[PDB]
């Protein structure tokens, strides 16, 4: 079965050229001299739309910025001008073999800026939820770039954590994460030290924040 | 999936994209350009396209004596001989005797600046404002728009106010001021190509529309003669006719004659005009311009060049020679020019067409003389108005066709008498020629505008406004006269046109009445200024914030809001919302109380008057907000404060209803 | 001018049927083969199925994950495509898109959010978060089933530094977002507006 | 010859024509303009 | 089919009494070239103040893009027969 | 069950009027793909054929914008807006639903339209040296007639076939008219068998069949 | 730019073989399927055959009337197509066109003429035509195998009203035509017939 893969993320500044490459596990060049491949864009919150088809043929109504290129196993989608409208998820999606179970992980595209380290803020489980009968300790990172900074909880629980990332900011173009770890009443009063270790490309070390209430 | 359908879907996408690209090529090469507005001021008392149509249809000759208020020594600059400096043998010519007339206060120009201002600039400003108004566009709201201004003009030498005298006489300003006073942002270019200047500008405007550089454009020309230099110096070579009549394509053709004028067209792409719901008067299908080049002297026409430009314009328009029903020939009236033009028309147009549909040739210059740079655009205005009326006006001063050219073919015929224009089997089409002295020819092809409800709102306000009270009275009188010669126009359409497509000025007035029997008398009373029951007048305030007052007890009467519950749906919805919010702590329905149904309590009871007043007042305030009057503050009076609070956002509808109901009960 | 409009979403309990309609205008509906593609929250697109044009036969194909449970049909007379889902599972919560073309999704509908869960309507339990003792503070909303819920700090007076995070599903089948602000190192108050339950809970945050 | 390969020729013709039309659009809207000749007479004895 | 787009203005300069008319009209400033070289493309004399010639070049480019011209003359001329400019500005 | 297409065999034109050639097929050419598998080619006189229209409506790149295809199912039409002198030729509409195509069909001749002109018929006798060479060749010829198709016959005695060879010149550049010339040849001996070798010609311009007699041999 | 140039035509005797070459330039020759279409001198176009691309295996397909005798081949190294005709027949005389595309002949070569006939070179047999004592007179050229023959009246002095009809194949495999001209009923006209292969410049003075 064929398989296509692209870079997971690709920062972009409005104005420079951009290029989302992707390569297949098989030669997509059909016997009829065509590359049975497509490029689709999904803007944030809007429905997906078709950018390119058959490798290089641009669809009508798309801006002329986009241009497909490549052949065989390798392909690329090149963009001349980047704008805030062009941010989204780009999928290079083959059609030589059918049916296509999923489009793929895509290629997230976001506005580029200087690397910014996070501002960690561990919070305690407030007593109202304690009297309700359950604890929920929440970590927080704010104003950091690139996204994908990971968080671990040592109490090393890895089966009750649920994180969420806000969309890229419109003012400074930075992200914010807020992971939560939930425990029962009897579970909460079993261990004393709860630590959150965060890792980010912009951090020189895993800056850990501890909390000793038990 | 089989490969056949897989590639078939790709073929469908490819051919759909191909069709889209080909259509884009078609609309980028030669798209039809809609003439959404026109304006003109020409000799013979013409001040509108309708005036020009009345002039040409009646066959009136606008040639008249020289102006006497311009400081010309008219008595001492006439002698019969054709060779003398400072003297001319022409008695009469077209003129704008109101050329110096200008409304300086309207455009914010001081009198001292206006005195040191070229008449061409003033006439172009007024004509551009009139053209924008006639196009259904508010000229004030065009500020900041990408609107171009292409104008044909020449330096006619018109000459504390030292600064005004510089920009007030440069020909480059003649277009630029139009885009400065109106605040337009598209390119402003002053073309100067002699008699072809205006029409050439229109061609350029079309290009500016097709490339997307403009959404709308002003294409026009202006011609004024502050001095008689055009008559004294040019008469040395017997260039002008003796009697001063431009005998176009006539055996008596013995020269031309100059004339002042101004003519502008507000033009937009046909697709854009259709999208915005603008009235399309005519459609410029194609245009072309070239040069005579090698010719018998610099100032001499070349028939081959005229044939070439006519054929190029036809090809650009995608129309055949037989597809054009008539032509507005240049027709200068010169002995040498006219046979050349007739030969060019016969070779180009009258070559392959039915014998029973000859090409009708006319000339506006027979009526008003050679209007100069403004002639060509003025020509299309004539060929627009006839195209609207389906009647080809006759060309004057044609005793017979000139014998220099041979009419034996019969494909081309002069408009000796008016001819009814057929309106069958195809749109009416026509052509206009603006061959220039410098050699730059120009031909434009016009096509008839393509063929294109809501319930009538009751008591639609008719709005009028003006800069000064006298201007307001003049506006009222003009509207009354215009409506008098109209077969029962829809009042709602008039109300919408007055409200949306006209600028709101300082001194305002309104007419609100539910029957079409008082509007006429009310317009009259406004015209002479006497008061009327349904007439409202006032002076708008430039600055000031709005306040909603919410009085308490006193403003109640039986049946209040009863009519709005039926007529107004928004008021009914707001009353229903208040009723739902008020049902909790009240033992009756608000709608029954307002409608006065049997068994509902009356307004005498205290516990029901404040809830009812609160609901009615809140609904009326939200109705005012629905019409765009958003308050900048609120004020209450005893219980009305509660209602005011609900409009202030302090209290929800439920909370306000609770407070008013329980307080009234207490 | 091609247009596709989708309808028939809304809440549905698990183990029940639903119908999504896709009305098409501006082109020959019969020629094209219609398709349905779903996207779960956060995850990428997943092709649900498609139906050929009537000329080819009008047959259908479906993904393995929804084979048998789902069905697709098309009314060519009125030009609508119908997706009949039967026995919805919790994994079927997603935004479903109706698209033109069996292998080239050149045009897409605006999407329809179909959410399936056994949880009933609840109200948001708000809790505070003590500031650390560069000063972040927030309020955590927990145990509410239906969207939307909004958090306004000081009744919308606070706008700078506010970060209302997206809601997240917990194993109980309920949702819990959390609003936070970064104050510059007066009492701070957050209001929770929850329209489905008409709950006007408020809470102050302090050490 | 089957339809699966018959339609390929039509697709190839269609995409070639599409490329030609798009090239025509680009040429018509934004073709570069070459300056092949130059002349000037300016103050300071400049004549070329 | 060669066009002549020229950015020029009417600067007051003026036995023959036959060429004084065509010898001072600004429209001739672009026309005369086409009359002398025999060029058959459009001859337009732009007057848009200090930018005029550059504006003409833009128009010339358009005339080339639409196929109306195979070659074009885009230029400008400025002469001061009298010291009016120095005694007005 | 092979598919065949029928079109007008001839269609006069004028330099500027619209023109419309038609084609009808005995089977529906609308494939399941939703396409009409028909193509229009043009062969100008003394030139290689070129593609005008494919898939019914799509116009090939490089063709002038004048040509346009239309129709569907069985009835199709190629419409020309401006007919020019260079647009004269043969227009072949040919299907592609059922391959291979043995022939492109008779086509549709296109030529300039003018007033109908009767033929100035002429007949010559055989030469003298030709007879002693051992052959006879009686030759008729029309001249300056329109439209092409004036049928001829060699009434050797009180009809003939299998011993005639016609020849038609193309459209005249100025007059736009044709010229026919048949050459009936039998033998030296068969020339001297009857004294009457008449020729008959029929044409639209001729009210009745014109006959030119010989009365020699 | 797309270009297809043919070569290898010319005369051939019956039963021999020929190799018509078709050189392609300006596009990927491998993708397209190449077709050969012949036109007999007078009849409509006739499809001879075609060959697919390398990706489809290069399989060929031939018309019924040329099965076995003809063979189409190609090479993508030089980007050339070849039509090898074997055991040619008389009716195979025609103009052969090389085209790209097996079903859509979107581009055509200039075409190459091929003639099949055993007759050898021979000069004309010009005879006069007596104009029955608006008079039409001419001269009849007969029995010349290799084309062309140029007929000039009065050594080209007389041109108006002349009609030189196209040549026609005789039953014996030779060509014959008639050149005529209309003049008012009244100079002695002379027609010169030049045949470049035989180098025959025979004249003939027609008279009543």
């Amino acid at each position: 079965v064929v398989m296509t893969q692209s870079p997971l993320s690709l920062p972009v500044t409005p104005g420079e050229p951009a290029s989302i490459s992707c390569r297949s596990s098989q030669s997509l060049l059909h016997s009829n001299g065509y590359n049975y491949l497509d490029w689709y864009l999904q803007k944030p919150g809007q429905s997906p739309q078709l950018l390119i088809y058959l490798g290089s043929n641009r669809a009508s109504g798309v801006p002329d910025r986009f241009s497909g290129s490549g052949s065989g196993t390798d392909f690329t989608l090149k963009i001349s001008r980047v704008e805030a409208e062009d941010v989204g998820v780009y999928y290079c999606m083959q059609s030589l073999q059918t049916p296509r179970l999923t489009f793929g992980p895509g290629t997230k595209v976001d506005i580029k800026r200087t690397v910014a380290a996070p501002s960690v803020f561990i919070f305690p489980p407030s007593d109202e939820q304690l009297k309700s009968g359950t604890a929920s300790v929440v970590c927080l990172l704010n104003n950091f770039y690139p996204r994908g900074a990971k968080v671990q909880w040592k109490v090393l629980q890895s089966g009750n954590s649920q994180e969420s990332v806000t969309e890229q900011d419109s003012k400074d173009s930075t992200y914010s994460l807020s992971s939560t770890l939930t425990l029962s009443k009897a579970d909460y009063e079993k261990h004393k030290v709860y630590a959150c270790e965060v890792t980010h490309q912009g951090l020189s070390s895993p800056v850990t924040k501890s909390f000793n209430r038990g | 999936v089989t490969d056949s359908e897989k590639v078939a879907e790709y073929l469908r996408r490819a051919t759909l994209d191909l069709r889209a690209a080909r259509q884009r090529i078609r609309e980028l090469e030669s798209e039809p350009i809609a003439i959404i507005g026109m304006a003109c001021r020409l000799p013979g008392g013409v001040d509108s396209p309708e005036g020009l149509w009345e002039l040409v249809d009646s066959g009136t000759d606008a040639i008249a004596g020289f102006p006497l208020d311009r400081g010309w020594d008219v008595e001492g600059m006439y002698d019969p001989d054709a060779e003398a400096p400072g003297k001319t043998y022409v008695k009469e010519a077209g003129f704008l005797y109101d050329a110096g007339e200008f409304d300086a206060g309207f455009f914010g120009i001081s009198p001292r600046e206006a005195v040191s201002m070229d008449p061409q600039q003033r006439l172009m400003l007024e004509a551009s404002w009139e053209a924008f108004e006639r196009a259904g566009l508010d000229p004030a709201r065009q500020r900041g728009t990408a609107t171009g201004v292409f104008v044909g003009a020449t330096a006619t030498g018109y000459v504390g106010a030292e600064g005004f005298a510089i920009t007030g006489n440069m020909t480059a300003v003649t277009s630029g001021r139009i885009s400065y006073t109106l605040g337009l942002q598209g390119p402003a270019v002053t073309i100067d190509t002699a008699c072809s200047s205006s029409l050439v500008a229109l061609h350029l405007a079309c290009q500016s529309l097709r490339q997307g550089e403009c959404t709308t454009a002003l294409a026009g020309g202006v011609t004024v003669m502050p001095t008689p230099t055009a008559f004294t110096e040019f008469s040395r070579q017997r260039g002008l006719a003796p009697d001063g009549r431009c005998k176009s394509f006539a055996a008596a053709a013995d020269g031309t004659n100059w004339a002042e004028g101004v003519a502008v067209l507000v033009v937009e792409r046909l697709s854009d005009a259709r999208r915005n719901g603008h009235r399309v008067l005519a459609v410029v299908r194609g245009t072309a311009i070239n040069q005579d080049g090698a010719s018998n002297g610099l100032s001499a026409p070349n028939d081959l060049a005229q044939e070439r430009v006519i054929r190029s314009a036809l090809d650009n328009a995608g129309l055949t020679a037989s597809d054009v029903d008539a032509v507005e020939a240049h027709g200068t009236g010169t002995t040498l020019g006219d046979p050349i033009e007739a030969q060019a028309l016969l070779a180009a147009y009258g070559h392959e067409r039915p014998a029973h549909r000859p090409l009708r040739v006319g000339s506006l210059k027979s009526n008003i003389g050679h209007a100069g740079p403004a002639a060509g655009v003025a020509g299309v205005i004539k060929m627009v108005m006839a195209m609207r009326h389906g009647v080809l006006p006759r060309s004057l001063h044609i005793d017979e066709p000139t014998p220099q050219v041979d009419w034996s073919s019969g494909a081309v015929t002069l408009l000796t008498e008016p001819v009814d224009w057929p309106d069958s089997d195809r749109p009416r089409r026509a052509g206009v020629s603006a061959f220039g002295i410098s050699g730059t020819n120009a031909h434009v092809i016009l096509e008839q505008a393509p063929t294109q409800p809501a319930p009538p709102v009751p008591a639609a306000p008719w709005l009028l406004s003006a800069k000064t009270p006298a201007a307001l009275r003049a506006q009222a009188r003009r509207l009354h006269t215009h409506l008098a010669r109209h077969p029962h126009p829809d009042p709602t359409d008039i109300a919408h046109a007055l409200a949306t497509t006209r600028t709101p000025h300082e001194h305002r007035a309104a007419l609100v009445t539910d029957d079409h029997g008082t509007r006429g008398p009310a317009l009259a009373a406004l015209a002479e200024g006497a008061p009327d029951a349904c007439l409202i007048s006032g002076t708008a305030l430039s600055k000031g914030r709005t306040v909603f007052v919410f009085p308490g007890q006193g403003s109640q009467w039986t049946g209040m809001g009863r009519e709005l519950l039926h007529t107004s749906p928004e008021f009914a919805a707001y009353i229903a919302e208040c009723e739902t919010a008020l049902n909790d702590f009240v033992d009756w329905s608000l709608t029954d109380v307002l409608r006065g149904t049997e068994g509902a309590p009356g307004y005498d009871r205290v516990d029901v008057v404040q809830p009812a007043l609160f609901a009615v007042m809140v609904s009326l305030a939200r109705l005012w907000q629905h019409h765009g009057i958003h308050p900048d503050a609120v004020i209450g009076h005893s219980q009305g404060e509660i209602a005011a609070a609900h409009i202030a956002g302090a209290l929800s509808l439920q909370d306000a209803a609770r407070i008013v109901a329980l307080r009234s009960q207490a | 001018e091609v247009q596709l409009v989708q309808s028939g979403g809304g809440l549905v309990q698990p183990g029940r049927s639903l119908r999504l309609s896709c009305t098409a205008s501006g082109f020959t509906f019969g020629d094209y083969a219609m398709s349905w593609v779903r996207q779960a929250p956060g995850k990428g697109l997943e092709w649900v199925g498609f139906i050929r044009s009537k000329a080819y036969g009008g047959t259908t194909e479906y993904a393995a994950s929804v084979k048998g449970r789902f069905t697709i049909s098309r009314d060519d007379s009125k030009s609508i495509a119908y997706l009949q889902m039967n026995s919805l599972k919790t994994e079927d919560t997603a935004v479903y898109y109706c698209t033109r073309g069996g292998t080239l999704f050149d045009y897409w509908g605006q999407g329809t959010l179909v959410t399936v869960s056994s949880a009933s309507t609840k109200g948001p339990s708000v809790f505070p978060l003590a500031p650390s003792s560069t000063a972040a503070l927030g309020c955590l909303v927990k145990d509410y089933f239906p969207e939307p819920v909004t958090v306004s700090w000081n009744s919308g007076a606070l706008t700078s530094g506010v970060h209302t995070f997206p809601a997240v599903l917990q194993s109980s089948g309920l949702y819990s977002l959390s609003s936070v602000v970064t104050v510059p190192s007066q009492t701070y108050i957050c209001n929770v507006n929850h329209k489905p339950s008409n709950t006007k809970v408020d809470k102050k945050v302090e050490p």
